[PDB]
RNA sequence: AAAAUGAAGACAUUUUAACGAGUAAGGAAACGAAAUGGCGUAAGGACAACAAAAGUAGUAAAGAUUUAAAGUAAUUUAGAU
RNA sequence: AUAAACAUACUUUGAAUCGGCCAAGUCUGGUAAGCAGGACUGGCGAUGCGGGAUGAACCGAACGUCGAGAUAAAGUGCCAAA
RNA sequence: CGAGAAUAGAAACUCUUGAAGAAGUAAAUUAUCUACCCGUCUUGAAACACGGACCAAGGAGUCUAACAUGGAUGCGAAUGAGAAUAGCAGGAAAGCUAUAACAUGAAGAGAAAACGAAAAACUAUGAGAGUGUAGAAAUACAUUUAGCAAUAGUAUCUUUCAA
RNA sequence: GGAAAACUUAAAAGAACUUUGGAAAAAGAGUGAAAAGAGCUUGAAAGAGUAAUAUGUGAACGGAUAAUUUAUAAGAAAAAU
């Protein structure tokens, strides 16, 4: 909206909103990212002080989908199923059907352990798990299984 | 019931060199220059708009009569102001032809409105007849 | 922020604009509709 | 949830149909302007055209500028003799028969995008802000005569509309004429330059007739009324329901559109069928009034008795005025 | 409205080719209608004009009848004998007349009138079949669902529904709360405006009863 | 073309006018680099108290 | 009856709405100006309060 | 003259429901009032909570209010904004009221044997305030408060505006 | 700024008190007790005689020249040619 | 002791600006300068009004539109109010 | 003599001018007082500093793309899916529908390998709700309960040579 | 290299005959709803001409306050007992 700017408002005053003194001239330091170590370097320094400078080794063709591994909780896996489910089978024990929550259906690939699980059994299907994670899970009295 | 109807100024703010030069309207402009004589205020040239300058509210935009303004530009028109004949008074619009004219100002004396355009766009009744 | 824009190149002349996209749908449409009229499994 | 019954009329025979139907929960959707306007701001722009200036317009010369010591301006002029033109100013804004100011360019931003959402939330407090005659009226309608301000005709008799006589009779036994003739009585031309590019005539909005899938073979007698914009249920938009940005639009349901609006729409605890992921909000408050807790907090004597401001008495001097 | 793609409503466009027509459609375009004798007997509504022509003036300061003496298809006007102005010296030039101001009274008729009124009057009476076979199957569809009512009741007075049922819906309380400020007092003062209108019908009666 | 080299002019007025922030009361309280000593006293105690007030909270 | 602020007048033949009473029935009235009363007259002996 | 400190320019404190929404403008009507006529701090903290933008109105989940209303079950939280559902952990009985509830908010305090009241029941029911427990979610979990400051800082640095090659 | 009242009055409510200079600069729209208030140019979508002929217009449009009125002002309104 | 609730504490975003000049019961270089440069404060810049005849800085005093009254610096032979 | 208090006491008027033009307003002239050329850079211009003979029309913070803050809006551990694209009625550059790849986010640290979060928390001050007495109209004093937001410090836990 | 320049009327009915003049033209006359008269829809400002009115010693113009002149412009009710 045109009519909505500060344009419409200064229109009467002669620098427009932008100083007598100090002119609106056409470059303020430079064209870009301009003085990096010279006169714009208090600006790099305040704010990205490791701008400049080499870190880390390089990787020539990065294969970045061999890094993709989704992770969830201990505390959100019964969200999987539901929460109707979760008072389903919450009095089930060894011996009896438990719910098997396979996380690679939903996405999820390693399980990590935060938070707190209902006092039920489960039957965890993931491709990776934590060490924390296993624990909470069979201290629960449930199992952790694997995939692929 | 009339009140006294007070103006705090009753000529014009004309603008600053209209005079002297054409090209500038007398149409009201603040000086925004850095060295003008009048915002500066220098004594001879200190005239200019302010708020002080408002007239009262409870006298304001009426007219000398004592109503305030309502244009009509139909004989419907004149039935949102039947209640008000005290407060109000028609204006016909600038474009109404003579024929309708007639018909609101007929209309307006038998609902005992005022009409501002009592004598407008009337026929040739001054020569001749 | 530190900004990167590749606008420094002639960008007005790279600049492809899809007012043809509404009359895309109505003439590959027409296609599979024509297209089956000829021999109805020649889409399948 | 009572939803009260509704009824049905016949547009040929004028008589009520023996079983009402209930009210669709749509029609209890909150009310919302704002939301509506965000929408409306943003689809309103959405049928817009490209359009721009030539390229090269303006800057078609081999210009250069005189500098100085000519006592002349720096702006560049026009090269060679043997014309007015040579030795004019050139390619600059302010100069004549150059460019413009930064010239228009037709890769702009016609059309807008907004929520799907944020859509739905609009045209459900849309469809239920024509179920209220204050703002059916107030929009500009007639609609004194009708019987129940949600019109919905049986669509018996709309299976028979085949001529535009028909629909006529069918829109003034519902009393739907004094919206359609007042736009035609109140039909006048454009005023200004819109005239010279085709729009010419310049007329007001009547009923919408919105239909069902079953009454597709009626859309063409409605069609040739003067102000009379016909809809599809599953199509409406606020361009239809809310056209200027102003809600309330005359809306003639048809008993199949009718019926159909629950299942399109869901109410305020089942999700929509036809809208997935869309669920009829709650209002703010439960019953949007305030004098039933006004007379709650009576009851139990909690309010104080209304002030009425003392009046202050004015400064006197002590030592003249005695009293 | 029109859904033909290959015609245009540019007024601009429309013009152009009104001026830029030749010779062979500037004839169609120059039509007139025939009077009530001659379009009993040859059931045509209109026709072309042409030279020699009997045509009475029905629009404009004369509406005197003459005969055809120039048909101006540049110009798009006609020429009438009797309509003739002096040309201040004392000699007389004839008076253009737009075609469509004048209904025909006298045919010309050599030979190719006969060819275009018969053709002009076949083609009135296929229509009417056509018209005909599809208004009274419109009748079939309707008595099929109405079968005691008939089809003459749309061409007749039509009766509206006084029934006037009122619905409870909890958003009438926040009408006027939904209303922007302009809105609103206008709104407001067509309460107040219909209010002391039916106050003084209701005044104006007692005194009639009075 | 000589300039004027500095001055403390309308310095002081300019301080003044948002005046001298002072540090809040949490400034005054902070604890890092303190004695190893009393760090490892205070953090012995605590953890004592915290656990005895856990195992009651626990029991009920 | 009549609003407060509505003083029926006289038409002559002109147009006049349904709502508005005919002449039949108007009685016109004498507009009225003089509010305030005027002094009151007392004895010959009594002195007077101004 | 008079020599003074600052001049008066407008508090900066807002006095009504912010935007055009037709039934917010209804709340603080009725809570002005109330406000006004009670004299109850309870009152005037509701009304002016309902003024607050958006961002200062955050969010509080239904994990949050059965850990607060866990030693008062025969109360009813009051909390003037949106309530989320926390899906990790499950919601007891309890009856809330508050600006909104989220669908799958009110799905699960209706189901656990709780009650979601809107803002006009609840000044219908409890005006002045006796059975409610005031709630409001944490205002510093925002990402954008990680950004503010200078990241050059040796005490609290900033979080670093990501952009052109940030490693 | 604080008190009072508050679905619609109206003048952007009532009362009280303090306050009112100003270059560069800031105060986008909306927000009932409104988080500054408004005038003007053009174009687009609606509204404009509510009883079925619904804004003005050959009983004279727009424009132009002036005479007066309203507004602190930007400007608006009406008369005459 | 005194003052302070439109107090206090701020948070975020951002404009303009860093050519300055003047006075002095002040100082340094210089013969001195309406010269050059500094410490503290108040001003002009950004500022009109009354007085010094006229004056960016001096004296009184800082400005919404007015009516009436005592006043400030300073004046009371005429210009010029006394 | 006599304050408080109780009983009785009282104000409705003139003259002049005005449709033979009152009060006010406008224009022109006269008289007293008052008034340096506008815009601009500048510490400072009415300046012997620059541009300006006069008038009309045109004339200069716009568009596209990325990020951030902030005010209104929808939904909310999800949000978007007008990503392409595929269908529907209507004929439609408009409208509606699409269990959908992906974008941001739900988990963070390390250069990387390799990993991946509770003592179901603690302390301090703090928002709200009652009860009683009293001033007594307003409201204040005492007591019981409450712990939100926020700030700060603590134990515990993930990653790092290092938090 | 490279311009400028749109518009009589509905219809030319584009004055048509006389007097003055070398002629161009002018005055009548006539056409037309209206000269809109071809330098042709309306016709602003800058610059002039005519008429009315007013003023005057080295600039002119503006503001406050009054006087003079001109203009605008407020009414038909009615006392005591």
């Amino acid at each position: 909206a045109t009519r909505f700017r500060q344009t419409r408002r200064r229109r009467g005053h002669v620098s427009m909103g932008y100083g007598r003194i100090g002119k609106h001239r056409k470059q303020r330091g430079g064209r870009g990212n301009a003085g990096g170590q010279h006169h714009r370097k208090t600006w790099f320094t305040t704010f990205h002080p490791d701008y400049f400078g080499k870190h880390g080794m390089r990787v020539f063709h990065l294969k970045a989908n061999k890094y993709y591994c989704p992770s969830i909780n201990v505390d959100s896996l019964w969200s999987l199923v539901g929460k109707d489910v979760q008072a389903q089978y919450k009095n089930a024990k060894v011996g009896e059907e438990v719910p098997v929550i396979d996380c690679v259906k939903h996405g999820y690939f390693k399980v990590l352990g935060k938070g707190f699980l209902p006092k039920q059994p489960v039957i965890v299907r993931a491709r990776y798990f934590s060490e924390k994670a296993q624990q909470k899970i069979k201290a629960v009295g449930g199992a952790c299984e694997l995939t692929a | 019931i009339k009140p006294k109807i007070v103006k705090k100024y009753t000529g014009h703010f004309k603008r600053f060199d209209s005079n002297r030069f054409l090209r500038v309207k007398a149409s009201w402009r603040v000086p925004r220059g850095i060295d003008n004589r009048l915002r500066r205020k220098f004594k001879g040239t200190n005239l200019l708009p302010k708020i002080g300058y408002g007239s009262a509210k409870a006298t304001r935009n009426m007219l000398p009569c004592g109503l305030y303004k309502f244009p009509v530009r139909n004989t419907t028109d004149l039935e949102m102001i039947m209640m008000q004949n005290r407060k109000y008074a028609a204006e016909i619009s600038h474009a109404v032809s003579a024929k309708k004219r007639q018909e609101i100002i007929q209309r307006a004396k038998i609902l005992n409105i005022r009409v501002l355009n009592a004598d407008a766009r009337i026929k040739k009744q001054e020569v001749a007849q | 922020a530190v900004s990167n824009i590749h606008f420094c190149k002639d960008w007005r002349s790279k600049v492809h604009t899809w007012f043809k996209q509404p009359f895309r749908k109505i003439r590959r449409h027409q296609t599979r509709v024509e297209k089956a009229k000829a021999v109805f499994p020649a889409t399948i | 949830s009572l939803r009260p019954f509704v009824t049905i009329y016949d547009g040929i025979t004028g008589e009520a149909e023996k079983t009402p139907v209930r009210l669709p929960a749509v029609f209890l959707a909150p009310i919302r302007g704002d939301v509506v306007h965000f929408v409306y701001r943003n689809q309103s722009k959405n049928t817009r055209q490209p359009e721009g200036v030539s390229t090269e317009a303006g800057k078609q010369h081999s210009a250069i500028s005189w500098g100085t010591g000519r006592a002349v301006a720096r702006i560049p002029r026009i090269s060679g003799s043997g014309s007015g033109r040579n030795g004019q100013g050139a390619f600059g804004n302010m100069t004549r028969k150059g460019h413009m100011f930064s010239p228009l360019k037709n890769f702009r931003k016609w059309q807008r995008k907004t929520p799907k959402q944020m859509r739905r939330f609009a045209v459900a407090s849309c469809i239920a802000a024509s179920a209220v005659p204050a703002l059916v009226s107030a929009r500009g309608h007639h609609i004194a005569g009708v019987p129940q301000i949600p019109l919905v005709v049986n669509s018996k008799s709309i299976s028979v509309i085949k001529k535009t006589k028909q629909a006529v009779y069918l829109l003034k036994k519902i009393n739907a004429y004094s919206d359609v003739l007042k736009v035609i009585a109140s039909k006048t031309v454009r005023a200004g330059q819109g005239k010279m590019r085709g729009r010419k005539i310049k007329e007001r909005k009547g009923p919408l007739v919105v239909y069902g899938n079953d009454d597709l073979q009626a859309v063409k007698a409605f069609r040739n009324i003067p102000g009379v914009d016909t809809c599809r249920v599953e199509n409406l938009s606020v361009l239809n329901l809310a056209p200027g940005c102003h809600m309330g639009r005359f809306i003639i349901w048809t008993e199949s559109a009718f019926k159909k609006l629950n299942t399109i729409f869901g109410t305020q605890k089942k999700m929509a069928q036809g809208k997935s992921g869309f669920r009829i909000a709650h209002a703010q408050m439960a019953v949007p009034d305030m004098k039933r807790v006004v007379v709650a907090a009576e009851k139990a004597k909690l309010l104080r008795a209304k002030i009425v401001l003392p009046k202050v008495p004015k400064r006197a001097n002590p030592l003249k005025n005695w009293a | 409205m029109k859904f033909n793609c290959k015609v245009s409503s540019n007024p601009s466009k429309a013009r152009k080719a009104l001026y830029t027509a030749n010779a062979s459609q500037r004839a169609l375009m120059m039509s007139a209608r025939l009077s009530k004798e001659l379009r009993e007997k040859y059931n045509v509504i209109a026709i072309p004009i042409h030279k020699d022509d009997e045509v009475k003036i029905i629009k404009g300061h004369q509406k005197v009848a003459g005969k055809v003496t120039a048909v101006r298809r540049s110009k798009y006007v006609i020429n009438i004998d009797k309509l003739t102005k002096t040309k201040a010296n004392g000699q007389t030039v004839p008076i253009a007349i737009r075609p469509s101001n004048v209904i025909i009274t006298k045919l010309f008729l050599n030979k190719d009138r006969e060819a275009l009124l018969a053709k002009k009057a076949e083609s009135r009476k296929s229509y009417k079949e056509l018209v005909a076979k599809r208004n009274e199957e419109v009748a079939k569809a309707f008595t099929a669902v109405y079968p005691a009512l008939n089809m003459d009741i749309f061409g007749k007075k039509v009766e509206p529904i006084t029934e006037k049922k009122p619905i409870r819906i909890p958003s009438k309380k926040m009408a006027e709360k939904l209303m922007s400020k302009p809105t609103l007092r206008a709104y407001k003062t067509g309460i107040k405006v219909h209010k002391a209108k039916n106050a003084i019908a209701a005044y104006k009666a007692a005194l009639a009863k009075k | 073309s000589k300039d004027k080299n500095r001055s403390s002019h309308n310095q002081s007025h300019k301080a003044h006018r948002n005046g001298f922030y002072k540090p809040k009361k949490s400034a005054y309280m902070s604890t890092k680099g303190m004695n190893v000593q009393v760090l490892k006293n205070t953090k012995a105690q605590r953890k004592f108290a915290l656990a005895k007030k856990l195992e009651a909270k626990k029991a009920a | 009856s009549a609003p407060q602020w509505f003083v029926p007048v006289k038409a002559g033949d002109a147009k006049v709405p349904a709502y508005y009473p005919t002449d039949d029935m108007i009685q016109e009235q004498k507009k009225k100006l003089r509010t305030r009363k005027g002094a009151k007259i007392t004895a010959l002996d009594k002195p007077a309060w101004n | 003259a008079i020599d003074l400190d600052r001049h008066h320019v407008r508090k900066h404190v807002s006095k009504t429901a912010r935007g055009n929404n037709a039934y917010m403008k209804l709340l603080v009507r009725l809570y002005g009032f109330l406000a006004r006529r009670t004299q109850s701090k309870f009152a005037k903290t509701i009304l002016h909570r309902l003024c607050l933008s958006r961002v200062n109105r955050p969010i509080v989940s239904t994990s949050k209010l059965a850990c607060l209303m866990k030693k008062h079950p025969e109360e009813t939280a009051v909390c003037v904004n949106t309530v989320t559902y926390d899906s990790r952990y499950p919601v007891p009985k309890m009856n809330v009221c508050a600006l909104k509830f989220t669908k799958t908010a009110e799905a699960a305090i209706t189901k656990a044997g709780g009650k979601c009241l809107r803002f006009d029941e609840l000044a219908l029911k409890a005006p002045t305030g006796r059975k409610t427990v005031l709630i409001r979610g944490k205002r510093n979990v925002r990402e954008a408060l990680k950004h503010f400051g200078k990241v050059c800082a040796k005490k609290n640095p900033a979080k670093q505006y990501k952009g052109k090659q940030t490693k």
